[PDB]
């Protein structure tokens, strides 16, 4: 636990090669 | 260029996870002068999280390398390290600015004396971009910073604390971030404490009241007071 | 304005996810006409890749909305879906031909008959962001960078072919993006999967030749063939 504050990730819906 | 179009492209932008471009759309529908719906604030509110967060994060690891890297590096490298620092550090403040912008002209500025639901929600988000421009501020242009985000929460404190439910998630989330601004901008554990603890316990009382709606986003913010409160001793 | 510092900017940049800034950097160090080392090659392939890969998700997701909606017909929301495909497309299209400019102008042109290793490097490189073109081209402006893809795609395997080991990593991972462009950009599934066979079988009949450094970067390449073929029916 790095941040103590309050997260609300997302409001709505939020390779085959090489990398 | 229509208000309806405006908030499906930041529908749009989420998806796309272009968070720039979504905090864009939203500020265009702020700037319209007619008030938010509970979906389109949430649209706000994550768009800049997202925005601001980046910036946020960005700033902590090149202060880090910009710290641990102050004594032996080159007279050459440092001064790169602390000109990217900077920059970065401006990009926070203008978002930062940009949010306090909206709020204080639009936002909590058409909200009416009875709106204390709204009114709690900006002014929570006041307090929080106050309180992220206080992590990157130093001497008296922090000690301003760092009452504006106090009188931010301490208003919206008086307001949720009076007209509205112990375990509303709004009233609860700004506990949270408030009691969070206690420990670690002002250094006040005895008072983080107390704030957290008093909302924690406000809402268990009450625990018959959540709703099939809101479990859901009240508990977890009651989990989190609680995490926060162990850590705190 | 001094190499050294460029290129520790994008060191920087790359701990700080700001991949647009290290992009910048390694395309100033590129601009320098001096040569890239081997460490300096994969910072600019990192920093671009990662600066396409975001446009490339944020363009599927948004193409994929807009085929669900070019059903209904809304007439309305379908233009607005468009119009936020085709700037995320310009600025994919924009950093291809960024990247392609620093093959043509410097990396390709600086590399000797006899530097097989970064010719391939270079040319692989070249050949899949002209099919990251491709991915988002239609009707004739599309068989022009697909064939553009071919020619760099087979220079690039024929030099590999004679000059390198088949466990070469680099070796390896073009025959990998080869495959990839022929099953989903040309629909040659019979030269996808017979290309992706071979490049694997031919690696392991020296497999045993090599040591661990050139164990774990080989065989992963040649895991990502095999999980390309089952996938592939």
């Amino acid at each position: 636990d790095y941040d103590l504050s309050l997260p609300f990730p997302v409001c709505e819906s939020c390779e085959h090669s090489l990398d | 260029v229509d208000r309806e179009q405006l908030v499906q492209k930041a529908r749009l932008a989420e998806q796309a996870e272009r968070y720039d471009d979504m905090a864009a759309a939203m500020k265009n529908v702020t700037e319209l002068n007619e008030p938010l719906s509970n979906e389109e604030r949430n649209l706000l509110s994550v768009a800049y999280k997202n925005v601001v967060g980046a910036r946020r994060s960005s700033w902590r690891v090149i202060s880090s390398i910009e710290q641990k890297t102050s004594a032996d590096g080159n007279e050459k490298k440092i001064e790169m390290v602390r000109a990217y620092r900077e920059k970065i550090e401006k990009e926070l403040e203008a978002v930062c600015q940009d949010v306090l912008s909206l709020l204080d002209n639009y936002l909590i500025k058409n909200c009416s004396e009875t709106q204390y639901e709204s009114k709690v929600f900006y002014l929570k988000m006041k307090g929080d971009y106050y309180r992220y421009l206080a992590e990157v501020a130093t001497g008296e242009k922090r000690a301003t910073v760092v009452e504006s985000s106090e009188k931010a929460y301490s208003e919206a404190h008086e307001i949720s604390k009076e007209h509205m439910q112990p375990t509303h998630p709004i009233r609860l989330g700004l506990a949270l971030n408030y009691s969070v601004f206690y420990y670690e901008i002002q250094n006040a554990p005895e008072q983080a404490c107390h704030l957290a603890k008093t909302a924690f316990d406000d809402a268990i009382a009450e625990l018959d009241t959540l709703n099939e709606d809101s479990y859901k986003d009240s508990t977890l913010i009651m989990q989190l007071l609680r995490d926060n409160l162990t850590l705190w001793t």
